């Protein structure tokens, strides 16, 4: 799975998300990648975000929309990603599930070019490309 | 304001970022940059988590999922579509040439072929082999 | 607080609410209530907007979409499913008997049948006729 | 399309959305009804919401998830439904579309048993059943 969000020279946002899904999944199974507000969501008035992790968990939590909406509430891209994860962390615990068996994270971007990234668990990485160059970065995580 | 700028998921995103930058760095549309960016990972058979070369379902079928969102609230998505190497491009066609926003299964493949998209064998030998090896240790 | 209470869309939602209330008023779970309610409209061929009797796609095929969600974020869904009268139940089956949350197309029916769901012709002669009539103009 | 949401004696929420989609749609076309956050979303800590009508616009704004999140911010069920359809009418105009060919309805309920609804065009009603009885109400009224 690969999720990508971008802000062009015009200050416009856009995003793409495409995957083959979970290997050896049931036939007809759909993950978060193609669901708007789950694997990806874009609002040229607030910002954008794309997810990572178990598609089943991202769908039930509508994470990506949650992140963008939180940015609409005044949160910076990073605070929105962190706040969204911490909320899903509670939801997970509510379901009596161990944080070690579930991963859900996001990378966000706002109209000012500001971005964020946060996940439940450590180990994920993403790529950022601006006038500073192309680089691999690590996000923040709740499990620690 | 920091722009342009591209964000990609996982390691292969670094290479996908380069493809998107070629567009963004020249003042190109963000929609065209993100589409081209992920398309590279779809065309790469070495990346078995996206498009071509992707690992199929238990039945051995490679079904792809993809969605796209532009700067004007236009959206497009396809789920459980097979035989089309670039599902992100077919999703853009759904958004641009369809009064709908989401297509799935054969109907999604039907529209794709109706737009000129070509039928291809996404199941690589490696992916086909590993799947057969799975079936054994899986008992399915 | 105003509980128990149920809400459903459109005028036919009134009769559907009665089936849900039978579960609610007795202290039954909301999940079982919202399932029994919408199912009433699924089995009704006079309601050509839901399940049995529903108007087909441009090809003359009746594909159903449905999803369910309980009180603890447990979800279940099915899209573009054919021959199954009650997709809301298949969605719940996917929620409780599957490691996934959403199934579509053939994979939906396959799983459905594997669960004991019967295969039926959801296209009524009335919907088939109205369809053919539409084909003329488009 | 029939969307249903309820709160039992335990104080637990649940929702159900089933439909046959837009008539004469493209073969594999899928609406908002099967998508969580679009045609339906439930959060026992806040409330539940479900929608009907042109699903394309509901998937577009993840309506239901928005309605619940709004109620989370403190808005009343009706207020959340109202704000959601407003965001839809705004995007409809922004995309250069005509609101005349669009109809979207939302019905919402919170943990206190409070409910409400709203839509774009006249003609959409909702059914509410509580300890007082079973009746039909017109969105936008009451509250």
């Amino acid at each position: 799975t690969i999720g990508m969000i971008a802000l062009d020279a015009q200050g416009n946002l856009s995003g793409a998300c495409t995957t083959s899904g979970m290997a050896y999944k049931m036939h007809g199974r759909v993950g978060d990648s193609p669901i708007i507000g789950a694997g990806l969501f874009v609002d040229n008035e607030i910002g954008a975000a794309t997810a990572t992790g178990h598609g089943e968990e991202v769908i039930r939590t509508v994470g990506t929309h949650l992140v963008v909406e939180l940015m609409n509430q005044g949160r910076t891209p990073q605070q929105a990603c962190k706040e969204a994860v911490e909320r899903i962390v509670k939801i997970v615990n509510r379901r009596g599930k161990n944080l070690k068996d579930i991963q859900v994270g996001f990378i966000a971007l706002n109209k000012k070019g500001e971005y964020g990234a946060y996940c439940i668990q450590d180990g994920f990485n993403f790529a950022v490309h601006d006038q500073k160059g192309n680089r691999l970065e690590t996000p923040g995580f709740a499990l620690k | 304001t920091n722009k342009p700028i591209v964000l990609s998921t996982w390691n292969f995103g670094l290479h996908a970022n380069v493809e998107a930058w070629k567009v963004l760095s020249k003042g190109g549309k963000a929609l065209d940059a993100v589409e081209k960016g992920v398309r590279l990972v779809e065309d790469d058979p070495t990346e078995r988590s996206v498009g071509y070369g992707g690992r199929p379902d238990r039945d051995g079928r490679v079904t792809l999922d993809a969605c796209i969102m532009d700067e004007n609230y236009n959206i497009g998505s396809v789920a459980c579509m097979e035989h089309i190497k670039n599902p992100i491009s077919v999703a853009r066609a759904v958004m641009e040439k369809t009064p709908h926003v989401m297509l799935v299964g054969d109907g999604a493949l039907e529209f794709a072929l109706s737009q000129g998209f070509k039928k291809e064998n996404l199941l690589t030998a490696e992916s086909e082999k590993e799947w057969k090896e799975w079936l054994k240790t899986s008992q399915y």
